[PDB]
RNA sequence: AAACUUUCAACAACGGAUCUCUUGGUUCUCGCAUCGAUGAAGAACGCAGCGAAAUGCGAUACGUAAUGUGAAUUGCAGAAUUCCGUGAAUCAUCGAAUCUUUGAACGCACAUUGCGCCCCUUGGUAUUCCAGGGGGCAUGCCUGUUUGAGCGUCAUUU
RNA sequence: CGUGGAGGUCAGUGACGAAGCCUAGACCGUAAGGUCGGGUCGAACGGCCUCUAGUGCAGAUCUUGGUGGUAGUAGCAAAUAUUCAAAUGAGAACUUUGAAGACUGAAGUGGGGAAAGGUUCCACGUCAACAGCAGUUGGACGUGGGUUAGUCGAUCCUAAGAGAUGGGGAAGCUCCGUUUCAAAGGCCUGAUGCAGGCCACCAUCGAAAGGGAAUCCGGUUAAGAUUCCGGAACCUGG
RNA sequence: AUAUUGGCGAGAGACCGAUAGCGAACAAGUACAGUGAUGGAAAGAUGAAAAGAACUUUGAAAAGAGAGUGAAAAAGUACGUGAAAUUGUUGAAAGGGAAGGGCAUUUGAUCAGACA
């Protein structure tokens, strides 16, 4: 049967967990992310995958470091401390 | 684990998942004065390490567990 | 949700020839 | 086609032309530029021309 | 309540290494009593106060080896100006201003005049 | 917007399936799938000659 | 499976953690907005794949 | 003659159209030039007296220092000297700090919370073994330093 | 004729009730439609002169949403089978206890595991939704507890295979190749340099069923044990 | 001098007004589906203020019937208005194998009036 009972031995990942996208898209025997590309150096994004990039640019996490520079550029980039006037 | 204080001397902590056998082991003596006869480890289901540890036969683990005062 | 497929398709047999 | 009497037009919008549009809103935004820099060059090099 | 930071930095090294033990030791005091009670506030005040502690003295340590390298050409990576990379690798003020011999010589002679077309 | 409606990968399911032939959406499991896509008369679909 | 990787047991570790009702508290706060916990998982009705 | 069926009205239902709203979208215009090995964008796991999320943060964990304002936060409890003051506030501003495991990701690996080497230091009667604390070890290329290689090759002893 | 919006005017209407909705109540027009009375409701709307357009629906096996007739209809008929009493409860064919009669019948409806699930495991409270009848019961709902190793596995080795370095291609993403056309480094004696001497596999990843250092009995929990407690042993390093 | 559907900070519109406008006015690239690349929604509105219905009574309970708050419960966390399909009760009427419509009148109900 290629319908019920072939479904039925359907108990092998074919992809486990990404170290770098964690996204579970990381086939086991081409040890590659069919999402992020990892371990290939860049992230793989593709321009007629509009969407896929929306997901995944600049902008939709934390941003734990490059949220601060447009408030350190108005003012500079100045060192020291305020002077208690 | 308050059974345990009672009848095994086994004192049950709750210890950081960057700990081993060696660090609980010295902790104890420091902060209790205390010798440890034998440290068992296992990790919670919810991720957070637990501890027994059986006290050597000369303290008393109800005495230790009644001055830190949780019994 | 329901996901939905074609129905039947064949076992309708054939006709005139 | 070809259907009646009118002269033969050729109109070159066979490509992806609504591509490569511009319209000139900016007339207007573009004058007062230009005018308000040649008010503030003329304040660096006065009192030269 | 709460420790104060200012008051923090008239403290010795040894001494304010004292009082960092001391506010660890009344942490894991309240935690073992905030097991027999529904709520203990006064928790998040004493872990602040390390903290504070903490900020101070890394504020002097870092200070005491901005001393030791005063004036050196070469200091530690941490202690440097954090721009962005690129204004870091741009040109000093006195290279980019660098001229020719040549070009100085044309500027002497023949610089920009100031003039006016009025009469 | 010129995005507006053709943000979608919708493809007609051809006759014989007892609906029309507007394009769909494809999937599951989400209740947007299998709906109307890019059309004019279109639920979330695309405006009939679009402003410029 | 009995033997498991650590990695998948500490995704195991989040989950139980996710798994309760909304605070109750949370519903008389000014302005408030949600209703209930939308996020909700259940081993019968959903699975992680993980 | 009732029940039943159909049309209309009143009231009550199912449903959420219509009307009035609007901290959103869309287009036009003006100004600016600022990511990353001084470790980014993104990911994993965590942090509150009582939080699952959105937001914030990183074992200093809804945050520390500093500067301004000058009496709060609020859902409950709490906080009381913190109310004519180096001082409340998920306050504004931000120039000093911390910043878990990762990631271009860099000791070697990684379906492993897997396996090494060096430096300083403490304990186990210990340079060698064992454990703790701190500091390190990727690759291509540039300028120099040191140590070399080749009858490629010069002079010079003998 | 009617609709959204725009410029002028009616010093237009309105919380003493604007817009919207309902009304076999009324009037005007051949019509498209306009106007008034009543009820409901609660905050903004229209006349006239012009301007503008995402501007009028009965259909498209039209798009989204809602609802009927069919209809209390078809149906809930496989796997031999249930019954008596008390307890609990608002309530018992279906829960608990006891008695009876049956079945799986040791290649089981028993006792454990591998992949996979992820808390379903156990306790207390509890029945709105789920168990296509019922429910006081539950793999459901709320709240908690629980998984202890020098000896069992992983780790270590290599198999089919995958893949760095040295190199050669390719505009480039990268392709070939795995010991190859490479100055490929580590062990010892004595004295951190020196006299020497030996040694060319060539990194690494690849099995919880293959190779492989070593633990057995008794007792104990609501839920763990070759892991805890008592006793008795063994292996590796120093 | 020229370009700008990205980032940052500002000003506007004869634009859309919740099936519209970006897919997303909300815990939206969210829940959810697929081994994977990818696919991808629904979902705003009590009131000025919760004053979110104390207490009495029937029921085992959910709830009901009173009492009360409010300008209004014809605003009760199933919440502004609340259409149509479809539906219950009440009232009027007709009904020999459909129902509906056009011209004319009898009967029942209902409406306006000249008026001085």
């Amino acid at each position: 049967g290629k319908g019920t009972p072939s479904f039925g031995k359907r108990h092998n990942k074919s992809h486990t967990l990404c170290n770098r996208c964690g996204r579970r898209s990381f086939h086991v025997q081409k040890k590659t992310c069919s999402s992020c590309g990892y371990p290939a150096a860049k992230t793989r994004s593709y321009n007629w995958g509009a969407k896929a990039k929306r997901r995944h640019t600049t902008g939709t996490g934390r941003m734990r470091y490059l949220k601060h520079v447009s408030r350190r550029f108005k003012n500079g980039f100045q060192t020291g401390s305020a002077s208690k006037a | 684990a308050m059974k345990k204080v009672e009848d095994g001397n086994i004192l049950v902590f709750q210890v950081s998942m960057k700990a081993n056998k060696y660090q609980i082991k010295k902790a104890v003596k420091e902060l209790y004065e205390v010798d440890v006869l034998k440290v068992n480890t296992l990790v919670r289901p919810n991720g957070t390490k637990k501890a027994y540890v059986r006290l050597t036969a000369d303290y008393d683990a109800l005495d230790i567990a009644n001055r830190i005062g949780y019994i | 949700h329901h996901p939905r497929y074609v129905v039947l398709a064949s076992h309708l047999g054939r006709m005139m020839m | 086609a070809i259907s009646k009497n009118l002269p033969i037009l050729k109109n070159h919008f066979r490509k992806h032309w609504q591509e490569r549009v511009k319209v000139h809103f900016d007339q207007a935004g573009k004058k007062v530029s230009r005018r308000n820099a040649r008010a503030t060059r003329a304040a660096k090099i006065a009192p030269r021309p | 309540a709460g420790v104060k930071a200012y008051e923090l930095r008239t403290k010795s090294k040894e001494q304010l290494a004292s009082q960092l033990v001391d506010l660890k030791k009344e942490l894991a005091e309240l935690k073992v009593q905030k097991l027999s009670r529904p709520s203990l506030p006064k928790i998040k005040t004493v872990r602040k106060s390390i903290a504070c502690v903490l900020t101070v003295i890394n504020e002097q340590q870092r200070e005491a080896v901005r001393q030791l390298y005063k004036g050196k050409k070469y200091q530690p990576k941490d202690l440097r100006a954090k721009k962005t990379r690129a204004l870091r690798r741009a040109l000093t003020k006195f290279e980019a201003s660098q001229v020719t011999e040549k070009q100085r010589k044309k500027q002497i002679a023949f610089p920009q005049r100031k003039y006016a077309i009025k009469a | 917007s010129e995005k507006a409606g053709h943000q979608t990968s919708a493809e007609s399911w051809g006759t014989g399936r007892a609906v029309a032939r507007i394009p769909r959406v494809g999937g599951g499991g989400t209740g947007r799938s299998g709906q109307g896509a890019f059309g004019n008369m279109c639920r979330g679909g695309r405006m009939f000659a679009p402003t410029k | 499976a009995a033997q498991k990787s650590f990695r998948i047991k500490q995704k195991m570790a989040k989950a139980k953690k996710q798994n309760r009702p909304l605070p109750q508290w949370i519903r008389l706060r000014t302005n408030n907005t949600i209703r209930y916990n939308a996020k909700r998982r259940n081993w019968r009705r959903t699975k992680m794949n993980i």
